[PDB]
RNA sequence: GCUAGUAGGUGGGGUAACGGCUCACCUAGGCGACGAUCCCUAGCUGGUCUGAGAGGAUGACCAGCCACACUGGAACUGAGACACGGUCCAGACUCCUACGGGAGGCAGCAGUGGGGAAUAUUGCACAAUGGGCGCAAGCCUGAUGCAGCCAUGCCGCGUGUAU
RNA sequence: CAGAAGAAGCACCGGCUAACUCCGUGCCAGCAGCCGCGGUAAUACGGAGGGUGCAAGCGUUAAUCGGAAUUACUGGGCGUAAAGCGCACGCAGGCGGUUUGUUAAGUCAGAUGUGAAAUCCCCGGGCUCAACCUGGGAACUGCAUCUGAUACUGGCAAGCUUGAGUCUCGUAGAGGGGGGUAGAAUUCCAGGUGUAGCGGUGAAAUGCGUAGAGAUCUGGAGGAAUACCGGUGGCGAAGGCGGCCCCCUGGACGAAGACUGACGCUCAGGUGCGAAAGCGUGGGGAGCAAACAGGAUUAGAUACCCUGGUAGUCCACGCCGUAAACGAUGUCGACUUGGAGGUUGUGCCGGCGUGGCUUCCGGAGCUAACGCGUUAAGUCGACCGCCUGGGGAGUACGGCCGCA
RNA sequence: UGAUUCAUGACUGGGGUGAAGUCGUAACAAGGUAACCGUAGGGGAACCUGCGGUUGGAUC
């Protein structure tokens, strides 16, 4: 482009979209689950993965995924929410905070503690 | 239409480089001797003639050094479409002073190292390495 | 496409002051693709983050400017206000009442409820700096100086040294 | 004073990316920023041992810039990857050959005023150090005013002729608009001769024929198109233009001069032209032929094949405004080795030059490659149009235009 | 009495994704009728046919 197309039209940027828009950009978001389920992944994976879908305080209503092995989430239960895609699940844009509210840590979890509410064992 | 002679200048002069001419002739103007002028002083040429009254020529006599081209890159700077002015502080530096810069001050045409010692600024013409 | 006090002029009025500021009359103008009008968003700057730079993003703390003070409107007093802790009217809420009628405005400091992923003590003192009043002594000052709480950030140190 | 006494965690270890083994599990449970991992020998899931990185923190999430030259001013593209408007004319706008003078707006130099302090940066100073505080500078890249400079750009004045245009003479051409006419052929109509087939296909059948077809001869009617010439030939802005003759009319080119004196180039918006199909009104209708009908083929055959056949194709006027409207290559100008041709001028003595347009090859250079290559996709300048991952989609909604 | 904007609405239009069931085989080789572009008509569907255009067609 010429110096003259560029003085009547000048470069414009492009604006992006976030991922998360659920989170209003907010580092997390308290919901209440409204159904809590599992659901097969995309090809080519195989499993039961834990999703809920959950009622956010800002009246938005997404899916969330529930990390690690074994959760005591249902129904009626107050979960605080993160960003974080699921690749292989159709449109889960957003992960559960375990240990937060009323998602319980992980049971007997040794590695990676932190990312999944465990309090430190006493040995 | 014509409307850069100066820009036909610097192509006739590369073009002729890079076809082994040993002498290019074009139409003359002041400004285009006056260039010619900075362009021998730094043995960039060897030489130039204006020849012709009512239509004058100017010839330039283009230089060889180990069979390879004096003027290794000739470049436009101020055009017609965008032109370049520089303050004395802020005057280019070509090929880390190895170059030259063509500048016209309010002294005349002169490389940008004249032009620093003179204390001016002015238009940058082209660079020249 | 927009505009009739609209654009300009004359005269009167008005203001601390120029002015369609206002009124009467005359002219028919004025603005607009160098984006008017309309719509959406937004306090502005010094700066801040990023970047080699050019740029891009941003405007918390600190300092300058502006605007607002429950909502809408108005003036009074005064050098200065159309006035956060003044006045009047209207409105929504809360409260008192003998039912006729009255009262109030934390976006000052602290604090409570609420909302939220999330942000502190209903502290001490006018000793210092500064402000109001006073001849002064002094009195007032949640400005300010300090203390409390929180790994929120930056910086320093320790959690031993040698064998 | 007393005694090591009170004081270490978090993430990670397949690749990017510093750090590997065993056991458990067996497309399960699970991991995941991406590539991907998990199917019975998992350094990728989970535990453990070992290791790596940070450390009173470490991870995760959110958000901004970076990397991203991925909106490219610095600093990108458009023949085939996304991208040149179908082609023009042209207002605003951008740009402007050459000489002298003048002006001093742009530009350049210097001065003065201002650009708050803090912040950033430099040299220091003070808290045991550092953070922090602080002195002095620099910087604040700007704005205004004044005084100078005059090369370049602009303004004003005067020129100049090389860009652009006018005139004179001639040349080639399917350039355009209007009218006339000719010959061949198809179909139809009439008549003569003549008799059992014709037509069609891969093979058939539908169809036509003893009510005399097909074939052959004569006469007539009518519409549409112009064999040969004919050519990687010509003309035109593009779309496009083909018998012959006349009338009206546009452009191009060449040779010698004369004339004007920058009158130029490009162009958002605007306006005009714009194949075929299609639309409106009125005509026309031979041949061809969407739709449609029948016969075949086939598993079916809403097709390809056959026999028919209506819009339409043709004319007048108006509308539509699109095409792989293509060189998938915007316009204008300058410059840069060669070869062989076509076509159309002109100079000179078949021979030698010199112009215009055009086809093929190929050098340097360019290009991702293919290729382009003096008719550039090479080397430059002026202006415009356009692109920014694939799909959704050149779609929806709104506007404008249109009879649709 | 208008404008604009947000929400919602029986029913309806096409789109995306997944999954693969039913129907065919349009394209890629000359893809078995060269493909594609504009337009028009037709058809369960991919598509077919007419008219002009392109080569981004194989063979010759
Ligand atoms: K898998
Ligand atoms: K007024
Ligand atoms: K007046
Ligand atoms: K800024
Ligand atoms: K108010
Ligand atoms: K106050
Ligand atoms: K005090
Ligand atoms: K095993
Ligand atoms: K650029
Ligand atoms: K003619
Ligand atoms: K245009
Ligand atoms: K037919
Ligand atoms: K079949
Ligand atoms: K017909
Ligand atoms: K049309
Ligand atoms: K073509
Ligand atoms: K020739
Ligand atoms: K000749
Ligand atoms: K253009
Ligand atoms: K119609
Ligand atoms: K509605
Ligand atoms: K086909
Ligand atoms: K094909
Ligand atoms: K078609
Ligand atoms: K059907
Ligand atoms: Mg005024
Ligand atoms: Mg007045
Ligand atoms: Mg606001
Ligand atoms: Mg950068
Ligand atoms: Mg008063
Ligand atoms: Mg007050
Ligand atoms: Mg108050
Ligand atoms: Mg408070
Ligand atoms: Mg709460
Ligand atoms: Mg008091
Ligand atoms: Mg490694
Ligand atoms: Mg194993
Ligand atoms: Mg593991
Ligand atoms: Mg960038
Ligand atoms: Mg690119
Ligand atoms: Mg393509
Ligand atoms: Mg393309
Ligand atoms: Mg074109
Ligand atoms: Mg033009
Ligand atoms: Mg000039
Ligand atoms: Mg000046
Ligand atoms: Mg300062
Ligand atoms: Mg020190
Ligand atoms: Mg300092
Ligand atoms: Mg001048
Ligand atoms: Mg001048
Ligand atoms: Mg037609
Ligand atoms: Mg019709
Ligand atoms: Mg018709
Ligand atoms: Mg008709
Ligand atoms: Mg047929
Ligand atoms: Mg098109
Ligand atoms: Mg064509
Ligand atoms: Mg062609
Ligand atoms: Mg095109
Ligand atoms: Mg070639
Ligand atoms: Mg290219
Ligand atoms: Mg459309
Ligand atoms: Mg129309
Ligand atoms: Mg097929
Ligand atoms: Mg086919
Ligand atoms: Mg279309
Ligand atoms: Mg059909
Ligand atoms: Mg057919």
């Amino acid at each position: 482009a010429t110096v003259n197309q560029l003085v009547r039209k000048p470069r414009a940027r492009k604006v992006a979209k976030s991922n998360v828009p659920a989170l209003e950009a907010c580092p997390q978001k308290r919901g209440v689950c409204t159904r809590v389920y599992t659901t097969t992944p995309k090809k080519p994976n195989s499993a039961l993965r834990k999703v809920c879908r959950v009622r956010l305080t800002n009246g938005f209503e997404v899916t969330s995924y529930i990390g690690g092995e074994g959760h005591n989430l249902q129904e009626h239960s107050v979960i605080l929410i993160r960003g974080g895609r699921v690749k292989d699940l159709p449109g889960v844009r957003y992960h559960t905070v375990r240990g937060a509210l009323d998602c319980s840590g992980v049971k007997d979890r040794k590695q990676a503690r932190s990312k999944y509410g465990v309090k430190r064992p006493k040995a | 239409s014509m409307q850069d002679p100066i820009a036909d200048m610097l192509t006739r002069i590369r073009n002729g480089q890079a076809a082994n001419k040993a002498a290019v002739t074009m139409p003359s103007s002041k400004l285009k001797v006056a260039i010619a002028n900075v362009l021998k002083e730094e043995g960039f040429i060897e030489d130039f003639k204006v020849e012709g009254d009512t239509k004058p020529e100017l010839e330039l006599t283009l230089k060889y050094f180990q069979g390879k081209a004096v003027v290794e890159s000739i470049q436009r700077v101020s055009r017609p479409g965008l032109r370049i002015y520089k303050r004395k502080d802020e005057l280019p530096k070509v090929m880390a002073g190895l170059g030259i810069a063509v500048v016209s001050t309010s002294k005349g045409v002169m490389t940008d190292r004249a032009a620093r010692q003179a204390g001016l600024g002015g238009e940058i013409i082209c660079y020249v390495a």
